[PDB]
RNA sequence: GAGACCGAUAGCGCACAAGUAGAGUGAUCGAAAGAUGAAAAGCACUUUGAAAAGAGGGUUAAAUAGCACGUGAAAUUGUUGA
RNA sequence: UGAGCCCGGGUCGAACGGCCUCUAGUGCAGAUCUUGGUGGUAGUAGCAAAUACUUCAAUGAGAACUUGAAGGACCGAAGUG
RNA sequence: AAACUUUCAACAACGGAUCUCUUGGUUCUGGCAUCGAUGAAGAACGCAGCGAAAUGCGAUAAGUAAUGUGAAUUGCAGAAUUCCGUGAAUCAUCGAAUCUUUGAACG
């Protein structure tokens, strides 16, 4: 169904996942890194991440996380490396962009519109 | 223990007997609802 | 001798004898404040 | 109005009882009604359907289509009429079920055992017929 | 363990000194049942298993305990 | 054994030197039959067992 | 029927227990066990003046 | 491998003997031979096992018939041949003992019985 | 056979494989749990993915009904807008 | 005036309402109320001791805790047999 | 300015309230009287082509005989039924049987 339905089908791309196992408030903080920006940074971005070598930014759900020189690229001092909620996002888009790819839109021109995290049922 | 009694053996083939899974053609009959072994 | 427990932290909420090994314990609430208040007032007005 | 104390006009025990029905119940209960021709040749109203009955439907999708019928499945108080298919996903043909009470008998399935039950059904209504107009 | 099976009642529940059922008391020939108990009769009352016999016998009430085949059987 | 061994001499016609036998954890019976040396296992299985 | 809300065997905890002065279910290994009953206010309780 | 019942009955003990011996015989080598490739073999030896349970309903009839023939006019029965009823139904008085009464009350019933009679409005 | 009764936190503890699962050495204690759709017609085929699944496509009056299934509140949460 | 009543838009799919009487298991913010669900605390407290691990290769989508070889340690017959 | 906290809205989540339904419960009324040594109630183990529970049955084992009905069962697989017939059926009735180990339980 989507949450933003204001965008034809025929235009765009589009990727889900359900009852994922991976913490929500980390998985929240990396969407909103990610979220916005070209398909290519943020791919680039994510395995960063997962390397260590950039950390996104922890906003909301930041409970005693440590300084990071890194983060000064956000304006932020607290910045943390999510490797599961990174993974899961790259599976997700890559998805999206073999989506796109079938659906016959440029790669190299599409950019992240949304991106949502929620709360499924807890276990 | 190795010391038993051919009832008690077959009293804990009968328990293993419950322990195994239900059948999908039994998921399928018409009017069912039963899913899972409880 | 009798020791007196808060029904707070580990002692909230519990069926029965908490991990104090004692004799005789009793448990308190601030309901049995207000009922002690009470039992203590009917008794002055008593006297 | 119900009048015999036996019978009741309980809603519960009326469906459980449809629902609960054993397959002889369920076949009294399926019986069909006859076409107009049968009707004045048979003085019958309705008969209970069966395998090798020629029917027509009337209602429902299927507007007025004709077909034998290929099998009733006493289970779920339908009855399967040849040709009247719908495709799959995968594109097999399923039966669609139908209803008794929605087909109508053109061709009648005959035998001893139904050429008996006819007899009995016409004895009935012309010895009623008789008694209320003579 | 103060408690073996029982072959009356089926329960973990002889004792393995005194010899006797804690829930129906085997070695007796009556079956253990106190009215203080409304939850324990209802447990191991007629109904709660199998009824052999007694599930059969109100058919024949019902056509009288006649006896024989019907008339022009083979 | 006894059993066994007579059920395996009238119905089937096989001649068995020794029966051991065992009780499966399901609860049925196992039967090892050593025949005589003279039969041949290979053809009795493939005449009157049906077997490979 | 005059045995609803009544075939439980339940009792209250206590006064300095920091839980409501309500009979409870005894036992230990089920949902049931330690929920309040016998009161017109308890889920699975009697009712208040039951009809006769 | 169905067996009827009507040639059954029809049958006498000897033949019905050699039939159940046969069906006996049969699934056992359908059994054994069953084992691998049990298909529409297993649908036949479903079916002869109903027909041993048929061949073995009727001998027993038969016998059951034969035996209460013989103990018709006996006085006592095999407990297996005498009805079942109920144990009360068993131990209640019999029809005769329950009617018969005393000589006095049968003369009393015979010179003076209750008459037929009306009274008019 | 009935009712100016109750309507899934109600009505018997049990509308369901309930005196069941489970707890206790034992006497005993003892739950939770109903609803797709008229009909499974319960998604063929294509593609991404190790897979779970996703995206096209399709069935249906409806998938804003996908067997986490009638309708789908609040507490609480995410995204977007101010 | 008010408790409330009525309409529009969206969702939904099978019954419901006004008026006059009758009847009651009839109106909730509390009862350390009952049942269920959900938050802040919080990605916080925390995930112990048994000294100890390392290199290559293999399987696998994925290898610190899966394997083979090589090292470096240990139980030390009152054993980690 | 962004971020963060908070307010409102749209959509999407969590959760299962409301409405609707009900092969269930509860209460009342009416006809009738029927467990067991001819082995009861209860407990146990077996039995289906593919079944664990529930249900049915007892080595004749999801059953046999008989009577009636009259063309099925059904999730799949395999056979039927000649239909002008002693005859399908997880059918109904039911007068005949089979009825493992125990349990008043009885070498
Ligand atoms: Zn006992």
């Amino acid at each position: 169904r989507y949450a933003a339905t204001e965008i034809a089908p025929t235009k765009s791309a589009r990727a889900r996942g359900s009852y994922l196992r991976v913490s929500f408030k980390n998985t929240r903080e990396t969407a909103q890194a990610i979220n916005g920006w070209k398909l290519q940074r943020a791919l680039t971005f994510l395995q960063n991440v997962i390397d260590k070598k950039e950390a996104v930014p922890m906003r909301r759900y930041a409970g005693s996380t440590g300084r990071t020189a890194q983060g000064k690229q956000w304006g932020v001092s607290r910045a943390r490396w999510p490797v599961k909620s990174a993974q899961f996002l790259i599976g997700l888009l890559k998805n999206a962009e073999a989506n796109a790819d079938a659906k016959g839109l440029d790669t190299g021109n599409l950019i992240i519109k949304h991106i949502q995290v929620n709360q499924a049922p807890k276990q | 223990p190795s010391h038993k009694t051919f009832r008690i053996k077959q009293k804990l083939a009968k328990a293993q007997k419950q322990n195994r899974p239900i059948p999908q053609w039994i998921r399928l009959r018409t009017g069912n609802t039963i899913r899972y072994n409880a | 001798q009798v020791k007196v427990v808060k029904a707070t932290g580990a002692n909230r909420g519990i069926k029965g004898r908490p991990k104090g090994v004692k004799g005789r314990y009793k448990m308190v609430d601030g309901r049995m404040k207000k009922e002690m208040r009470a039992l203590k007032r009917l008794a002055k007005k008593k006297r | 109005m119900k009048v015999r104390p036996t019978v009741s006009s309980s809603r519960r025990k009326a469906r459980k009882a449809h629902f609960s029905a054993p397959s002889s119940v369920r076949r009294v209960i399926m019986s069909a009604p006859l076409s107009k021709e049968l009707r004045e040749k048979y003085n019958v109203r309705s008969i209970p359907i069966r395998k090798g009955d020629e029917v027509q439907i009337v209602r429902g999708a299927h507007k007025d289509k004709e077909g034998k019928v290929t099998s009733v499945y006493r289970l779920k108080y339908v009855i399967h009429v040849e040709r009247v298919t719908r495709e799959k996903a995968t594109g097999q043909t399923v039966p669609i079920g139908i209803h008794p009470s929605n087909v109508v008998i053109t061709k009648l399935h005959l035998d001893k055992d139904r050429e008996n039950i006819l007899a009995r059904i016409k004895a009935g209504r012309e010895q009623v017929a008789k008694a209320k107009g003579k | 363990k103060t408690h073996g099976l029982c072959r009356r009642c089926g329960r973990r529940s002889l004792h393995n000194q005194k010899k006797v059922c804690a829930s129906c008391g085997y070695p007796a020939a009556k079956t253990r049942k106190y009215n203080w108990s409304e939850k324990a009769k209802r447990r191991k009352v007629t109904g709660t298993g199998r009824m052999r016999y007694l599930s059969t016998v109100p058919r024949r009430f019902k056509n009288g305990f006649r006896t024989g085949v019907p008339k022009g059987a083979r | 054994k006894a059993q066994i061994k007579q059920a395996l001499k009238k119905l089937y016609d096989i001649d068995t030197v020794k029966i051991n036998t065992l009780i499966r954890p399901d609860g049925t019976k196992k039967a090892f039959a050593r025949l005589t040396p003279d039969v041949d296992a290979l053809d009795i299985a493939a005449t009157k067992l049906g077997l490979v | 029927s005059e045995k609803a809300g009544h075939q439980t065997s339940a009792e209250s905890w206590g006064t300095g227990r920091a839980v409501a002065r309500i009979p409870r279910v005894s036992g230990g290994g089920t949902h049931r066990a330690g929920q309040g009953a016998f009161g017109n206010m308890c889920r699975s309780g009697r009712m208040f003046a039951p009809t006769k | 491998g169905k067996v009827k019942a009507g040639q059954l009955w029809s049958k006498n003990k000897e033949e019905l003997t050699k039939i159940l011996g046969e069906l006996k015989t049969e699934l056992s080598q359908l059994r054994i031979q069953k084992i691998s490739s049990s298909g529409a073999k297993l649908n036949k030896i479903h079916d002869l096992r109903k027909s041993i349970a048929r061949v073995l309903t009727v001998i027993n009839a038969k016998q059951r018939a034969q035996l209460r023939l013989f103990y018709k006019n006996k006085k006592y029965l095999p407990l297996d041949l005498r009805p079942k009823l109920t144990r009360a139904l068993r131990r209640r008085l019999s029809k005769e003992d329950a009617s018969r009464v005393l000589e006095k009350t049968k003369k009393r019933l015979t010179h003076f019985p209750q008459r037929k009679y009306a009274v008019k409005a």
